[PDB]
C-alpha cells in the first residue's frame, strides 16, 4: 500500500489546521488508521486513532481539541486541531493497521513519510 | 423456422394435446404469481430491501421473470392465435431467454463476491458493501446480459453474414452461440469454484476458539501449563498484545506488577506477559522476568492454536488497552472461558457486563491493582458459573456469523439447483457446436427446455423455506 500526507507547515499559535492522509489498498485498505506525531529528539506518541464511527481515540493532552475524520469514499483521513500550543511542533506521520478477525494478534502497520508542523507564538 | 415448436413428436394424440396446453398454461401462469408475489414482498418490506445481501432476490425472481412472461407469450401466439413469427420477433424472443439465464448467472456471481466479503472480510463489509455501490453493480450486469443478448438483433443474425448457421435455432449463427456458451460456462465453474472455497475456509475458522478443540479439564491444564513455565499452580493472570505506548496499556500492567510485588499477596498471582514491540518496554518486562520469579514474558510469535490453549488454562485476562476498537482478543478469550479483567474504553465497553468480567478505569495502576486484588479474593470461591456467563456472552457474539454461513448455504443450494436444471439443456446447445444432430436430440431438446420454466418455479419455494426474515415479511401481509 501507499500512503501521502498534506498539511504540514507554520501555523500561528492559537489557529487551526487540517491534515489529510490518503492511502492507496485493494480491499477496503486500512482496517485502523491514526496520526502519531514525534517532537525533535523524543518518542513518538499517540496522538490520533479511528477505526469507523464513534471509534475515536486522542490522547488525555489532545483531548477536546482534536478531532479525527474518515472519508470511506476515497479511503483518507483528516485531522483538524484547534488552539495549537508550541509544544506540539513535531513531525506527524500518518499510520495504517490492518487487523486479523481471526487473530488478534496479528496486524500489519505501514507509515507515511511525516510533515513537519511549527506552531509559532512569534507576533 | 418458428418459436414455440410443439408440431414436432407427433405421438401426442389430441386427447393429450389440450392436456399438455393446459399444463404448461398453469405451470407459466404459477410461475408468474410466485415471481410476482416474491417481487412484492420484496418491496413491502423495509427490510428486505434496504440489506444488499438479499438485492439478488430481487434480481433472480425478475431473471426468473423473464423467462415466464415470455414463454406464456410464445405460447399463445401458436396456439390461441396461428401468427408466424418474423426473424426480428425470434430473435427478441431468443434473446429474452438468454438475457434471463445471464442475469441469473451473474446475480449469483454478485452475491458470491458479496458473500466473501461479508464472511471473510467482516470489518471491510459494513464500508465497502453499500446499498449504492451494490445497485450500481446489478445495474451494470443486466445491461450487460442485455446487450450480450440483443447482440444478434444489431446484425450478427446467420444471414447477414453468409456463412453456415445453427438448425435447432434458425437465424442464429454459430459463433454467436459458441461465444455465449463459453461466457457463461466460464462463469459458471467460476462461481462453483467460488462458493466451494468460500463454504471451506469459513468452516475452519468461524468455530476455532472452542474448548471442543482442547483436552483434560481446567486445573489439570493450568498445571501443566505453570509446569512448563516453572512455576507452581496458583491464580494465573494473562497478558496478550503489541508492547508499545499508547495503544495498549503494557506499562500500567507492570505498574501493577510491581504496585503488587510489595505485597502480602504476590506469591499466589502467577503473570504471563505475551508481545514484542519498543525494547525500552521489552527491557522493563525482561527485568520484572528476572527480578520474580513467578512473571514469564514471551517475545517470539505464537502460533495461534498455542494462545487456544493458553486462553482455557489460565483463570483471568487483564485487557488494560487505552483504544481497543473491536476487543476481539477479549472474545477470544471469553470463549474459551477467561474471565477478563479489562478497561472500559472503546468495543470493550459493550462486550464484559458486571457478571462476565471486571471493569476498570484506562491507563489506571491503582485501579487495576484493585481489581486484580478483588479477583485474587474472588477466585478462592467457585468460577464455573464466572465461565459458563463468559461462554454464554460471548459465543452470542457469532450469531451473525452463523447467519452469514446459512445464507451462503442457501446461496449454495440455489446455485445447484440452476446446474441441475440449465445443465443438459446447454449440453444440448455443446452437442450442437461440435457435430451436427439427429430429430432425436432436437426432440429431448424440446423435452428438457421445460427444466427452465421448473427453475423459474422451484426457486420462490427455496426462498420462502430456507430465509427466515422472509417467512416473516410474507406471514405479515396477512
Ligand atoms: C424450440 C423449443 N424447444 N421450444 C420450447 N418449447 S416447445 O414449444 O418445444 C415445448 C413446449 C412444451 C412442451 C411440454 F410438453 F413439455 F409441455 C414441450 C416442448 N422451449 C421452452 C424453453 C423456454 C423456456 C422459458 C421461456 C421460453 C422458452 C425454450 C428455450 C430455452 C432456452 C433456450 Cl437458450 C432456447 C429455448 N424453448
Amino acid at each position: 500500500v501507499q500512503l501521502q500526507e498534506s498539511g504540514g507547515g507554520l501555523v500561528q499559535a492559537g489557529g487551526s489546521l487540517r491534515l489529510s492522509c490518503a492511502a492507496s489498498g485493494t480491499i477496503f485498505g486500512p482496517d485502523v488508521m491514526g496520526w502519531y506525531r514525534q517532537a525533535p529528539g523524543k518518542e513518538r506518541e499517540l496522538v490520533a486513532g479511528i477505526s469507523n464511527g464513534a471509534n475515536t481515540y486522542y490522547a488525555d493532552s489532545v483531548k477536546g481539541r482534536f478531532t479525527i475524520s474518515r472519508d470511506n469514499a476515497k479511503n483518507t483521513v483528516y485531522l483538524q486541531m484547534n488552539s495549537l500550543k508550541p509544544e506540539d511542533t513535531a513531525v506527524y506521520y500518518c499510520a495504517a493497521e490492518v487487523l486479523d478477525y481471526t487473530f488478534a494478534y496479528l496486524y500489519h502497520a505501514y507509515w507515511g513519510q511525516g510533515t513537519q508542523v511549527t506552531v509559532s507564538s512569534h507576533h | 423456422e418458428n418459436f414455440m415448436d410443439i408440431e414436432c413428436f407427433m405421438v401426442l394424440n389430441p386427447s393429450q394435446q389440450l392436456a399438455i396446453a393446459v399444463l404448461s398454461l398453469t405451470l407459466g401462469t404459477f410461475t408468474v404469481l410466485e415471481n410476482l408475489l416474491v417481487l412484492c414482498v420484496i418491496l413491502h418490506s423495509r427490510s428486505l430491501r434496504c440489506r444488499p445481501s438479499y438485492h439478488f432476490i430481487g434480481s433472480l425472481a425478475v431473471a426468473d421473470l423473464l423467462g415466464s412472461v415470455i414463454f406464456v407469450y410464445s405460447f399463445i401466439d401458436f396456439h390461441v392465435f396461428h401468427r408466424k413469427d418474423s426473424r426480428n420477433v425470434f430473435l427478441f424472443k431468443l434473446g429474452g431467454v438468454t438475457a434471463s439465464f445471464t442475469a441469473k448467472v451473474g446475480s449469483l456471481f454478485l452475491a458470491a463476491i458479496d458473500r466473501y466479503i461479508s464472511i471473510h472480510r467482516p470489518l471491510a463489509y459494513k464500508r465497502i458493501v453499500t446499498r449504492p455501490k451494490a445497485v450500481v453493480a446489478f445495474c451494470l450486469m443486466w445491461t450487460i446480459a442485455i446487450v450480450i443478448a440483443v447482440l444478434p438483433l444489431l446484425g450478427w443474425n446467420c444471414e447477414k453474414l453468409q456463412s453456415v448457421c445453427s438448425d435447432i435455432f434458425p437465424h442464429i449463427d454459430k459463433t454467436y452461440l459458441m461465444f455465449w456458451i463459453g461466457v457463461v460456462s466460464v462463469l459458471l465453474l467460476f462461481i462453483v469454484y467460488a462458493y466451494m472455497y468460500i463454504l471451506w475456509k469459513a468452516g475452519i475458522d468461524c468455530s476455532f476458539w472452542n474448548e471442543s478443540y482442547l483436552t483434560g479439564s481446567r486445573d489439570e491444564r493450568k498445571k501443566s501449563l505453570l509446569s512448563k513455565f516453572g512455576m507452581d499452580e496458583g491464580v494465573t493472570f494473562m497478558f496478550i498484545g503489541r508492547f508499545d505506548r499508547g495503544q495498549k496499556g503494557v506499562d500500567v500492567l507492570l505498574k501493577a506488577i510491581e504496585i503488587l510485588s510489595s505485597k502480602k499477596e504476590f506469591q499466589e498471582m502467577r503473570f504471563i506477559i505475551i508481545g514484542k514491540g519498543d525494547p525500552e518496554l521489552e527491557g522493563w518486562a525482561r527485568s520484572l522476568e528476572e527480578k520474580h520469579g513467578n512473571v514469564k514474558v514471551i517475545t517470539e510469535m505464537l502460533s495461534r492454536e498455542f494462545v487456544r490453549e493458553l486462553y482455557g488454562s489460565v483463570d483471568f485476562v487483564i485487557i488494560p488497552s487505552y483504544f481497543e476498537p473491536f476487543g476481539l482478543v477479549a472474545l477470544e478469550a471469553m470463549c474459551l472461558g477467561a474471565i477478563p479483567i479489562a478497561s472500559a474504553v472503546g468495543g470493550l465497553r459493550d462486550i464484559i457486563t458486571n457478571e462476565t468480567g471486571i471493569l476498570v478505569k484506562a491507563g489506571d495502576p491503582g485501579e487495576l491493582a484493585n481489581a486484580i486484588l478483588k479477583a485474587l479474593e474472588l477466585s478462592r470461591s467457585d468460577l464455573s458459573k464466572f465461565r459458563e456467563n463468559c461462554k454464554k456472552r460471548a459465543m452470542s457474539f457469532s450469531d451473525q456469523a452463523r447467519m452469514d454461513i446459512e445464507l451462503a448455504k442457501t446461496l449454495v443450494l440455489i446455485l445447484v439447483v440452476l446446474i441441475i436444471c440449465w445443465g443438459p439443456l446447454l449440453a444440448i446447445m455443446v452437442y450442437d457446436v461440435f457435430g451436427k444432430m439427429n430429430k432425436l436430440i432436437k426432440t429431448v431438446f424440446a423435452f428438457c427446455s421445460m427444466l427452465c420454466l421448473l427453475n423459474s418455479t422451484v426457486n420462490p419455494i427455496i426462498y420462502a423455506l430456507r430465509s427466515k426474515d422472509l417467512r416473516h415479511a410474507f406471514r405479515s401481509m396477512f
